[PDB]
């Protein structure tokens, strides 16, 4: 007497990447990064009409 | 395959006896009379082609007949049980309150069996199909001497048969069983033998049971080419020896039996199947069952019903007794082995 | 959009032949492919990540 | 009337009349009486359209 028990293959996925500048999305962000930004406490911008 | 063991080599590959008649009809002469003084799969499948090929140029086994019958799963199961268990086949349920009704003694109730049927497919429901030989020892478990695997045969029917409250129906096949006894209509005459399991085929509520009705037990195309074996399992509430109990230790073959037995008293009535093997012929078995059985006699004017099961050819025959797991409860086995399967007809004694 | 097809002719096999034999007859069990699953047991636990 | 198992009410006389007024030249009750053991049958029908 013989007999035996199996495994068939095995999946898997891929996590998807996605870098944001990527999308049209990006259009509405002007991105400027501060290295050091917690330490700044309330910042501004100025403009003239 | 052309070994070199060629001694009894060439007696398994059925011979050199074959031309043994070839030679002076086949191979010799002028005579009837003369005058005076595509890179693994075929080969894969073309293999496959061969070895119809292979078949196909020829064409020791001994013969069968396998029998199948569709067969509705409320009081049997061929899905709990293994192959090579003993079956059992019935008749039409309707005759039931119809023979009770003139078959019967006067002074007792032929209205009785006529509402015990109703109230099994009232009770399975929460046709001359099948009861197997494992689920008839749970329902007649409640007259044995050896109650203990009476009550581990009743202890995997309620856990491992196909439906709800299997002991709902063993409570009330029993209680029909119990009524054939006093409606008179004995069910010796309802119980046929169907032969050993090889093999099921499931769906819903109904099951293409395959089985051998004559024949060898061992070599069976059970279907499964890693197991093409199975061997006889019986509990060990209902085989009774005669070779032990008549001190006949004498080789042989034994004769297996299938044995009822009776007891009519007053809304206490019992039923008891037993599987008999013993050396005995069929003319000289009836006055070992007086021997036994007798209380019974004493007790009620039949006590008792056989018919034949089959013969152990073997010189000595080989017996086992094991607790096998049907399920997760374990039952005391008789296992039986070297069974050549010919059945036969009742007997009536009264 | 289009009437013919192409379409792959033969199919596939799986055989026990190599290492994924021995194990069924002995232990009693086949992975799939167990000549790769089990190479790459090997190398993978030195190589990369 | 196709169903069994109900207890009849006492006199018979007026369950044998009810069981009559009712199943008499009815599309669907009985024709024979309820065999103990099975089924009551439906008469059969002569043609369908």
């Amino acid at each position: 007497d013989v007999e035996f028990d199996a495994l068939l293959g095995s999946y898997c996925n891929t996590l998807s990447l996605v870098r944001f500048l990527e999308l049209g999305l990006s259009v509405a962000c002007v991105c400027t990064k501060f290295p050091e930004l917690a330490y700044m406490n309330e910042g501004r911008v100025q403009f003239e009409v | 395959t052309k070994p070199l063991p060629t001694a009894p080599m060439a007696w398994a590959e059925s011979s050199p006896r074959e031309l043994a008649g070839h030679a002076p009809l086949r191979r010799v002469l002028r005579p009837p009379i003369a005058r005076r003084d595509t890179r693994a799969t075929r080969d894969d499948t073309e293999q496959a082609v061969d070895k119809i090929l292979r078949g196909a140029r020829r064409a020791g086994a001994p013969r069968y007949h396998l029998t199948r019958q569709v067969t509705l799963t409320d009081l049997c199961q061929p899905n709990a049980e293994r192959a090579g268990a003993l079956l059992l086949a019935l008749r039409h349920p309707t005759d039931l309150p119809h023979l009770a009704r003139h078959r019967a003694p006067p002074g007792r109730q032929t209205e009785r069996l006529a509402e015990a049927w109703g109230q099994l497919l009232e009770a399975s429901a929460l046709r001359a199909g099948l009861v197997s030989f494992n689920f008839l020892v749970a329902a007649c478990a409640a007259a044995y001497d050896a109650r203990d695997a009476a009550e581990a045969v009743r202890a995997h029917i309620t856990t491992n048969y196909g439906g709800t409250r299997a002991g709902a129906r063993l409570d009330r096949f029993s209680e029909c069983l119990r009524a054939m006894v006093h409606t008179h209509v004995f069910p010796h005459e309802v119980m046929r033998f169907f032969g050993g399991l090889v093999s099921w085929v499931t769906q819903d509520e109904l099951a293409s049971v395959t089985a051998v009705c004559s024949g060898p037990q061992e070599a069976t195309h059970t279907g499964h080419p890693g197991r093409p074996r199975s061997a006889v399992t019986i509990p060990a509430c209902a085989f009774v020896d005669l070779d032990a109990e008549l001190c006949l230790g004498g080789p042989g073959a034994a004769f297996l039996y299938l044995v009822f037995t009776y007891r009519q008293c007053r809304d206490q009535e019992l039923c008891c199947v037993y599987v008999v093997k013993s050396q005995l012929p069929p003319r000289g078995l009836e006055a070992a069952l007086e021997r036994l059985f007798g209380r019974l006699r004493i007790t009620n004017c039949t006590y008792a019903a056989f018919a034949e099961l089959g013969v152990m050819p073997d010189d000595s025959p080989r017996c086992l007794h094991r607790t096998e797991r049907f399920g997760a409860v374990g039952v005391p086995v008789v296992i039986l082995e070297g069974v050549v399967w010919r059945p036969g007809g009742w007997r009536a004694c009264a | 959009e289009d009437t013919e097809a192409d379409v792959p002719v033969t199919y596939g096999e799986m055989v026990l032949n190599g290492a994924n034999l021995v194990t069924a007859l002995v232990m009693g069990k086949a992975v799939r492919s167990l000549d790769d699953v089990g190479r790459h047991l090997l190398e993978m636990q030195e190589e990369q990540l | 009337y196709l169903g069994r198992g109900a207890p009849p009410l006492l006199d018979n006389a007026a369950a044998v009349y009810l069981r009559n007024a009712v199943v008499a030249g009815n599309r669907l009750g009985p024709a024979q009486p309820l065999p103990v053991f099975g089924c009551a049958q439906v008469p059969r029908r002569a043609g369908m359209d």
